[PDB]
């Protein structure tokens, strides 16, 4: 069964990829190979960023499907089944978004999470690993579940921290205080 | 003193625990935001937006949860979080509210400080069933004799006020307001109402003066006015009438009877019609989506007189619907019509005649209640209905050059007096024990000889006489109820002797 | 993006997994949905036009439009045994009545 | 009484608007900074009280 | 129990969709519980839209519900209790006592689907039903077991006519009636329960000659639709199994119209003219259809319709007016003329009128009543010009009768001493004929024309007109 | 740093940009796109989230080259106020179009601006004197008031409006506000020179008025926040100088119409009659912040177009919602000959009342609503048989109403030039006085023709003298 779904459009593409060679246990080497044929359509800039986008036939379509294929030798069977299915729906320009969504799923059945503690500063290393394990020793990480820490920095949430990671936030950044403290002052 | 009461403020900020469910918005825009997240959420659930905006939610999708804004846009921006408040919609509810105006979320507008609730409630909640109801056996009068006697008000009752707007529609209501000072001056709580005007959709300007209205003829003090202003979001527009509801249903499980305005209804549905499309559901007819005569029809129907065992609490309904081009066969009005329990029609060509209240009789009937109606007044008003409907009749014929003869020109001449003893300036309610004798008067052809243009001071001079000398038999009507012999006999020599003179 | 049964995902993923045609689009078809009485099958290429098809619910029907990637038969009864999946026999013989 | 009730307003909205006046006073203090180590270990409070 | 477990994915007002998993799909139609603090919400299967969704329409309100809430499926179309332990008690939508009667069903359940009876299974009826209401018997004469037609408008005092129905035929007929309120008031509710309990039909010791089934408008617009088949299918148990006659009342139907129109735009289907769903006409032929006299019992139903804003062109009222075999018009300007019944007599045709069914006799008088009535129309406009002047004195004396006539059909309601105060009347139907055809024959044009008004029978006409002359 | 973008998209006037940089736009936000014809002000209307914005342009939109260099000038289109505004013609940025040079200002102010609160409302009703005699009668105007009108096609919307502003802002002393939305350039340049002729506008002193004009050919979006400009300057006026303003607005129908040009392209589902599914709320915004506040009392007048000349139809309706007296001009009355052609039915005020303008000049109103309404309700009589055979009794009412109507037709002073006949303007205190006569029959046994295009009641006598010649 699905390991959760993903979007309704191009990641029903990317779900039904996933779980054809879920069953044939072989997801790893499919990621993997789509990511050296991701690689190499980028790698060929003109013409693998500018023949994403469909101006030519299904007949022609076909024709750049095989020149990628020569490209390299393996690439699953799945996944030369997927080239097969977006020349026939003439949509490459949706191909690298399967390959992120496809990723997502990949990473999901590794149960790699990402998370972000988003600042309005550069954060400590120090707090970085205060954190990371802070989230492993909570049930919030599941542990076989892993975990990505991004701190990005947004001057939006002016100071303070916010600490982001599922459905689950909690979030002591000052501009947030700030607007409580504010709106229970303009009473 | 202030410093004080500022320094409880801050005092009153301190501390929080991790927030379940964030989610981000994406597109945005319109007041319909849409955000990516929110796995676990209930229907109707008031989720707060990082800005500051609060939204309920009304669409939860497999895709982006359609989080309507109770905000402005420009607070709003993209890929905020948005924490759930992790409550449906729900409203503080309360004895405190009474002399209170509040916006939809309940917070006082005319900061009279923040209100006093004995509780929160649910902005939906279904109407009482069969089971909890008494059938409607107290009267609720107006003090408008047109209403009193035509189309008699009960409590518990939804009666529909419908007309071309602005046409004083607000004013007819107002007048019904007054009246029920009488009682709130007197005693005994469910012989009191207290009474809830919502005002939806309507200028703050006239809100303003309405509020002004109440507190200078001093019935600002038993009122609860619930506002949502024409500015204010089509979303709080279309909770409006539901969290009104909410507060009078605090009265209804006290068992105190009330009354809800609900002045234009009309503009709860020109609201839910902007939510509606901008939801993208799909639309009905004429752009009003089709489950507006089920959003009216629930809460219509939240109004009822309980049980003896449920404690009586009558809360009456009044909706206010506008007639735009006085055409009911549009279909809000058409819904509505099927909904209430009476219809109150009034016509602009009267109130330009010069009938004022100008509501029209051949198109307003309460299809239910007769014990709506005190007895006394129920056996005058008996062929004032007849005679009216005779009026009507014989000038209809009138029309086109028919030479009447001599007995349609009885009636006419009958009915003529009847229209001019109706009228009622804005503002200006009367006493029912002081309208029988009007009535009887006119019933019983008294008035059928008197000058036409003397009407008005013979109405004004009788009550006079019959406050000069008749002030026993006025006591009388008001603790009986039901003309008995000695009255109608005294009444009958009263009016004899005041019609000369 | 279209519509076309290359979204619906368990054909789709059949098409990943290699497995396709070969007489499931004959005359033989398979219902993807069937809602308010209007199934939208997924075959039935040797159909002719407004012809009548047998479902294995036994329900009989037309095929008005014979759309680009769905044949969209119109069921001559009621939905309450029709469901997804459903095998479509073409019974290949267009409207005709017994007359004498 | 209205006057009286209506100067304690105006008092309370000028003493409100020096309220936003010390919350730009606090913004620029590298308290900004020295407090965001003290949400550091707030949140650490928390969340292993999870 | 079957794991046919399914996770909402939207909910989007009534409309709620839900994601069973693979390989356990449900069946369109069927019926899906799912726990909630609101006890079960019942949400009834109404298409696939395939990759294991289905889009089913709620019986309750969606208020307060959870995106992936898990729900079980108990199959096949709501399945409703049955029985004479059906007879007297308040059954909603999906079947709940509303009157805390505690257990309702004898031994039996039956689904609200049900199919129309064959071409085959139909069984022609031709009886007769005396109402008593003078005009029904005299001018569109109903029969039992039939598919009588209340066509009126709002407020035509709908209830009140359906209520002088029940008084008199309802207590009289042996047949179990059942009285089936698709979206009517509360208001209406606690009169109608609490008046049939004094009637006594709802006999709170003994067994009740009638059940309830309380719809009201409050009822989502989803399960007012399916107040009609709850209501229906004890119909169908009464006829069918228990053989019974029965004597349906339904009301109203252009609520369970209004309510399929309403979830077709919801369902997603392109709205069709005057805003009514493309599914008009077959939604109203099952219902319809599925309401017969065949082998088994006779289902004597009189089915309430409302016509918004008097306008019987709209499509509503107009499909609904083929559909049923004995129509009467409740009128506004009749009412506004004082005459209730508020029935107007040219716009009431009935098949059941006819020469050999009631007989020549019957028929005669009825035929110089119609056309005297439609003289004295035709001629309104002639006296609202010219006048009693180029109009002759045969036509001024048939003016005359007709206005005796149009108040001669004004007899009070038993049920309107309340809105009235005057008793109502049953008359006699062979009385009426004979009553009325001396009248035609102007046995009685020396009596006054309101002493025709709002009085019974021929007795009581005379008894007026001394009552007056005094 | 610069929020730069591309242009994604030139769907009409709705542009889309797509920001590059993850630094977020904000709804309501303005940005400049440097043009070599100038920069183009566009104005960030949805969010449709990955940093691509769908924006509302206020000029015109020809030559773009999809993919566009933006910057973001952060926040509405800023305003320039001071006393400066007064004796200036302001494009919808600000910039003189009347070339009066730099308009130095103090203050630059967002177009939008929150609707001032319920607590701040205030009412009054000062009734203004506008001497013409239909308005004072029917339906007096009052201080503070909203004021409104609703013209048909061409009735000279503008002319009625133009004497009002002849009467009415030359009695006023304190700051008034001209903003004329989508408005026929070459009127606007009469009206231009009308006003520096009568020294309003006095360009060497100083202006007691403002102007904001906007034409009829400006693109749909500029129309669309014409307004909220326009309104800016209101309310500088009204807070900041606090002095009591007074606010003429013609046509609100134009607010209404460029709204539903965009919100099409906007992306949303039109309501019927084609009208903008953000009608209400829109509408709601534009007339709540024109309100009388403690800040000021902003007397206000608002013209409506009514389009095909269907006062049923969505955009009039909600009109009649946010305003305090109202006085219909009808076509009909128009043909009739009679100039004002305001409705006398259709017309109305809260300040009409028995407290207000007193007893006697609403019992006055009362026999003249009653005399007319029994007028046209013997239309129909009329027409099909004589005149002659009206009972007599009405045949008097008739004959009265007849001259009624007749009587109010007030030559204008703007109208002056165009009818020929010289214009009128008649006390308030006249006009009670002048129709009482009327009502007890004093001049009633002279012509119709009398009546007809003349001023106060005495004026008529004089003219029956010259009519007797």
């Amino acid at each position: 069964p699905p390991p959760v779904r993903l979007f309704g459009v191009e990641g029903t593409y990317a779900t039904a990829l996933y779980q054809a060679a879920a069953k044939n246990s072989s997801i790893d080497a499919a990621f993997q190979s789509l990511q050296k044929v991701e690689s190499t359509v980028k790698k060929n800039p003109k013409l693998g960023h500018l023949l994403l986008n469909p101006a030519l036939s299904l007949k022609d379509r076909n024709s750049v499907i095989d020149a990628i294929v020569e490209t390299h030798k393996n690439l699953d069977g799945y996944v030369v089944n997927l080239l097969k299915v977006l020349s026939e729906n003439n949509r490459l320009g949706c191909f690298e978004k399967i390959a992120s969504d496809f990723g997502v799923l990949n990473d999901a059945h590794n149960g790699l999470l990402k998370g972000t503690v988003t600042s309005a500063e550069p954060l400590d290393p120090k707090s970085f690993k205060r954190i990371e394990k802070a989230l492993s020793a909570s049930k919030l990480v599941g542990q076989g579940k892993s975990l990505k820490l991004e701190n990005v920095v947004k001057p939006e949430i002016k100071g303070g921290l916010i600490v982001e990671l599922g459905d689950k936030t909690v979030d002591l950044s000052i501009s947030t205080k700030i607007q409580k403290l504010n709106k229970v002052l303009e009473d | 003193e202030v410093s004080s009461i500022l320094e409880e403020r801050i005092k009153g900020v301190s501390d929080e625990a991790n927030l379940n469910e964030t989610g981000r918005v994406l597109a945005v825009g319109d007041g319909i935001a849409r955000v990516f997240g929110l796995n676990n959420i209930q229907a109707e659930e008031l989720v707060e937006f990082s800005s500051g905006v609060k939204g309920m939610a009304l669409n939860l999708e497999p895709g982006q949860v359609g989080i309507v804004l109770f905000g402005s846009d420009r607070l709003v921006k993209e890929g905020e979080l948005v924490k759930r408040t992790g409550n449906i919609v729900d409203v503080p509810v309360g004895p405190g509210l009474l002399g209170r105006v509040v916006d939809a979320l309940g917070n006082p507008i005319d900061g009279k400080g923040p209100i006093d609730a004995a509780g929160r409630s649910r902005a939906q909640v279904k109407a009482p069933g069969i089971l909890p109801r008494r059938s409607v056996h107290e009267p609720v009068q107006t003090g408008l004799k047109a209403v009193d006697a035509l189309v008699p008000i009960g409590r518990g009752q939804r009666e529909l006020i419908i007309g071309d707007r602005q046409t004083g529609k607000t004013a007819v209501a107002l007048d019904t307001i007054l009246n029920q000072k009488r009682w709130n001056n007197g005693s005994d709580e469910s012989k009191k109402l207290y009474c809830v005007y919502v005002a939806v959709g309507q200028k703050r300007s006239t809100v303003a003066q309405l509020v002004q209205t109440l507190e200078q003829h001093d019935a600002m003090k038993y009122s609860i006015i619930v506002a949502a202003t024409a500015s204010e979001a089509a979303p709080l527009q279309y909770l409006a009438p539901f969290t009104a509801a909410s507060i009078g249903e605090w009265f209804r499980d006290n068992g105190k009877h009330a009354l809800i305005v609900y002045d234009d209804l009309s503009k709860q549905a020109v609201a839910y019609r902007q939510l509606s499309l901008l939801l993208r559901r799909p639309p009905g007819r004429e752009a009003y989506p089709g489950d507006v005569f089920y959003l009216h029809s629930r809460l219509l129907e939240r109004a009822a007189k309980l049980s003896e065992k449920e404690g009586s609490g009558s809360l009456t309904a009044l909706p206010v619907i506008e007639t735009q081009g006085g055409d009911v066969s549009a279909y809000i009005p058409t819904n509505v019509i099927s909904i209430t329990d009476g219809q109150i029609f009034l016509e602009a060509e009267l109130f330009y005649k010069g009938i004022r209240p100008a509501i029209n009789v051949g198109l307003s009937v309460s299809r239910v209640g007769s014990a709506a109606q005190v007895k006394a007044l129920k056996q005058v008003a008996g062929s004032l209905k007849l005679f009216l409907a005779q009026y009507r009749e014989v000038a209809a014929f009138a029309q086109f050059g028919s030479d009447l003869d001599a007995s349609t020109k009885q009636t006419l001449v009958r009915g003529e007096r009847l229209t001019q003893l109706l009228k009622q300036n804005q503002y200006s309610p009367l006493a029912t024990e002081e309208q029988v004798p009007l009535i009887y008067a006119g019933v019983n052809g008294h008035l059928d000889g008197i000058e036409l243009s003397r009407i008005g001071e013979f109405e004004s001079s009788f009550l006079s006489y019959l406050k000069s000398n008749h002030n026993e038999l006025l006591t009388e009507i008001r603790e009986k109820g039901e003309l008995s012999k000695e009255l109608l006999a005294s009444l009958k020599s009263a009016t004899e002797s005041f019609v000369a003179t | 993006t279209k519509a076309q049964p290359t979204e619906v995902s368990s054909i789709l993923e059949e098409r990943i997994k290699g497995v396709s045609d070969e007489a499931n689009l004959n005359e033989t078809g398979r219902v993807l949905a069937v809602g308010d009485g209007i199934a939208r099958v997924f075959g039935l290429n040797n159909i002719q036009a407004e012809e009548l098809v047998e479902f294995s619910s036994g329900v009989k029907g037309m095929a008005l439009n014979l759309e680009p990637g769905q044949v969209g038969i119109v069921l001559f009864g009621s939905d309450r045994l029709v469901k997804e999946g459903e095998l479509v026999k073409r019974t290949g013989n267009i409207v005709d009545v017994p007359v004498g | 009484v209205r006057y009286e009730a209506s100067l304690r307003q105006l008092e309370q909205r000028q003493l409100a608007k020096s309220v936003i006046s010390r919350v730009q006073s606090e913004l620029g203090n590298p308290k900004f900074q020295e407090k965001v180590l003290q949400q550091s270990i707030s949140e650490i409070e928390q969340l292993l009280s999870k | 129990s079957t794991p046919i477990t399914g996770k909402v994915t939207a909910v989007i007002g009534a409309i709620v969709d839900v994601h069973f998993e693979q390989s356990e799909l449900p069946a369109i139609l069927n019926a899906l519980e799912i726990k909630t603090p609101q006890g079960k919400l019942v949400l009834e299967v109404a298409q696939h839209l395939g990759e294991n969704t289905v889009r089913t329409i709620a019986m309750d309100g969606t208020e307060g519900l959870v995106r992936g809430e898990k729900v079980l499926d108990t199959g096949g179309p709501i399945s409703v209790p049955v029985g004479r332990e059906t007879l007297g008690r308040i059954i909603n939508v999906i079947g709940e006592p509303i009157d805390e009667r505690g257990p309702i069903k004898s031994k039996l359940r039956k689904p609200i689907h049900a199919d129309p009876p064959s071409f085959a299974e139909q069984s022609t009826s031709a009886e007769i039903l005396e109402t008593g209401i003078k005009v029904v018997d005299l001018l569109a004469p109903y029969a039992r077991g039939g598919k009588i037609g209340l066509f009126g408008g709002a407020g035509v005092g709908k209830t009140v006519f359906i209520q002088e129905l029940i008084n008199n035929i309802a207590k009289a007929h042996g047949g179990f009636s059942v009285f089936t309120g698709v979206g009517e008031r509360t208001r209406e509710g606690n009169d109608l329960y609490r008046e049939m309990k004094e009637t006594g039909v709802i006999n709170l010791e003994g067994e009740s000659k009638v059940a309830l089934v309380f719809g009201q408008m409050n009822e989502p617009p989803g399960a007012r639709a399916r107040v009609a088949l709850t209501g229906l299918t004890i119909a169908e148990y009464f006829r069918d199994e228990e053989g019974q006659d029965v004597l349906l009342f339904i009301d109203n139907i252009f609520r369970f119209t209004q309510a399929g129109s309403e979830v077709s735009a919801l369902l997603g289907r392109i709205p069709s003219a005057v805003g009514y769903q493309p599914t008009l006409a077959t939604d109203m032929g099952l219902l319809q259809e599925r309401i017969t006299t065949t082998k088994k019992g006779s289902v004597t139903s009189v089915q309430a319709v409302y016509v918004p804003a008097d306008d019987l062109t709209d499509p509503a009222p107009a499909t609904t007016f083929a559909h049923l075999d004995a129509t009467t018009v409740l009128s506004r300007g009749i009412s506004e003329l004082g005459i209730y019944p508020a029935v107007d007599p040219l716009d009431s045709k009935s098949r059941l009128l006819d020469a050999a069914v009631v007989g020549q006799e019957h028929y005669d008088v009825a035929s110089k009543v119609q056309e005297t009535l439609q003289t004295y129309k035709s001629l309104q406009d002639i006296i609202a010009i010219l006048g009693m002047d180029e109009l002759s004195e045969q036509d001024k004396l048939t003016v005359e009768r007709a206005r005796k006539i149009q108040r001669f059909l004004s007899q009070p309601f038993a049920v309107a001493e309340v809105f009235t105060g005057i008793p109502g009347k049953l008359v006699r139907l062979k009385d009426t004929v004979a009553s009325f055809k001396a009248v035609l024959e102007g046995k009685y044009d020396n009596i006054p024309e309101h002493a025709f008004y709002m009085v019974g029978g021929i007795e009581d006409v005379v008894a007026k007109a001394e009552k007056l002359a005094a």
